């Protein structure tokens, strides 16, 4: 493995639970808070209850989803079953600081019969070829907002 | 190791396999191709080498020495000549010992060359295709206007 | 210098310089064909890391209004990548260079 | 002596044969018969793409 | 590549131009089609050289010329067998082509 | 002219920014492009820079 992997790219299966950052304004302060509105949940802020009910019929923009750290893109695959050159994630690798690894790639040695020092027909890696071609993005998935952040994750203000 | 300019002392270069030994002849070179890697973004290529540049004789870590092994066997050569090209000259961002960073152009092969005691050359196959800074394939910024985060090999010895 | 008897060519001396104390880096092709029991390990130096460098790229679009309108005028210095996208409308995504003023509405 | 890049990676199918074609520098590559009515056709490799 | 004194240096070139037969160094020999060269081999008057693709040729020298000549010349890609992008270092199959040897005739 | 020297002379060199330093962000270059000219069908390159040759 490069040194690329120290870096980009990992893939997930979201399922997003939902959390907002609501302001409360009772006219004497200006507050914001961060509060899961999934399940019922009690906080008195300025000794003014507040329960958040339940948020229901909320879009989700992640599925299927690659994160690279260029730029987040919608992609779909099928894990540890990628190998070759024909493909970009040619290796497969179950963890971060793995030490296995699902590809197939194929490079021939052949027998030294010359006055020269092996014979190789190489084909090399599909990867590098299939950094430019890229996906299409998920930041732009979204019928209103979402705004998706790479580092921890996320998607802001999706209304 | 646990110490650079040990590991140094303790890898002497070595002659390898060239085919091209001023193009006119294949033999033993001094200098060969180990292994190019790159994935930088900002167009880095990091080269391993057969020699040994920056690294001295006398099994010391100097400047000014390069120390070469080839079928004349482990001479030292000043450092006035070194170049790195895929078909025209690269700029060379630092050299040590078999490591060599160069920020090169494009092109289908990779070439190291010097032409001052060794004065031969090797080249092999290597694909350098753009990958360079920001959005544009384009090198070469105007001036400052927004920094963008990049990937780079780094001058520094680990 | 040794002289052994009862002799013809060919393999029966097959002569070959070797060095002792040196070691090698995997390779696609170089000689490597001794092998032996002294061995080594060596740090691998020049990191990928992250670093920051400083870029400008030309002017970013001329907005024009209108009623319900929004008009844009593309102006480059050299070619300069720009992406039509939409997000507060149904996805689209499409990348073209322009190298050349052209207005989009 | 140079290298001449290796045969393309296969997949078989009832009775035909399709070849995936890395991306690798640009090769000739000549498509033909010769046992059936003649036809040749000469295309540049330089992309991936299957062919049956 | 030839010394005036009957003697081969590869080192010297010899010109007789304004100021008589005179010597002049062959590192300072530059050729550019649009980029460098590697002089193969030099008998005479023809010099063997290995260069790249060029719309033109430039000769030039400035040990004591510092001057030069360049002629339109049609030197377009032509690299050996049907797949482009040479690779002598290997081997996998040995292919006919043409060339001009290094023997002295 | 006769006094062409004494006005480069004046007119001394300082350093300043050129956004590629190497790259890994812009610096102070003894050597900085101040605009390179190009209109000649020929090549040639009217090139300023802030040193004097």
């Amino acid at each position: 493995r490069g040194e690329s992997c120290e870096a980009d790219a990992i893939a997930y299966q979201v399922t997003a639970s939902l959390k907002a950052q609501v302001m409360i304004s009772i006219g004497e302060l200006n507050q914001t808070v961060d509060v899961f509105v999934n399940g019922d949940s009690p906080a008195r802020i300025q000794q003014s209850k507040f329960i958040l009910g339940p948020i229901s019929s909320a879009w989700s923009p992640f599925d299927k989803v690659i994160v690279y750290r260029d730029e987040v893109y919608n992609e779909d695959y099928a894990p540890y079953g990628s190998g070759q050159a024909g493909r970009f994630g040619d290796i497969q690798s179950r963890t971060v600081n793995s030490t296995d690894v699902y590809a197939n790639t194929n490079l021939k040695l052949k027998r030294p019969a010359s006055g020269n020092v092996v014979p190789y027909t190489q084909t090399p890696s599909g990867f590098s070829y299939w950094k430019k071609e890229k996906g299409v993005p998920l930041n732009r998935n979204a019928p209103f907002g979402c705004i998706i952040k790479v580092n921890p994750v996320r998607a802001e203000n999706c209304v | 190791s646990v110490a650079h300019f040990e590991a140094y002392k303790a890898t002497r270069p070595y002659i390898g396999w060239c085919a091209d030994c001023g193009l006119a002849g294949s033999c033993p070179s001094p200098v060969s191709i180990e292994h190019v890697w790159s994935d930088a973004d900002d167009g880095v290529l990091k080269i391993q080498v057969s020699m040994q540049i920056g690294i001295a004789k006398s099994n010391t870590i100097n400047h000014a020495k390069i120390r070469y092994m080839g079928a004349n066997g482990v001479q030292e050569a000043e450092r006035s000549t070194l170049s790195v090209s895929t078909t025209a000259p690269c700029d060379i961002l630092a050299t040590m010992g078999h490591f060599i960073l160069a920020r090169c152009r494009p092109g289908s092969q990779v070439e190291v060359s010097l032409s001052t005691d060794p004065k031969l050359l090797c080249r092999t196959p290597f694909s350098h295709k753009p990958r360079f800074i920001g959005n544009e394939k384009s090198p070469a910024p105007t001036g400052h206007k927004t920094r963008i985060p990049c990937k780079t090999y780094s001058h520094q010895t680990d | 210098k040794i002289t052994l008897f009862n002799c013809d060519t060919a393999p029966k001396c097959i002569t070959y310089a070797v060095d002792n104390t040196v070691w090698q880096y995997n390779s696609q092709y170089v000689p490597r064909s001794e092998v032996t029991e002294v061995k080594g390990k060596i740090h691998v130096p020049f990191p990928l890391t992250d670093s920051t460098c400083a870029v400008s790229v030309a002017p970013e679009p001329q907005v024009t209004y209108r009623l319900g309108e929004v008009e844009f005028h593309f102006h480059p210095m050299y070619p300069t990548l720009f992406s039509i996208r939409s997000l507060g409308k149904d996805p689209s995504h499409s990348q073209e260079w322009i190298d050349t003023p052209m207005s989009k509405t």
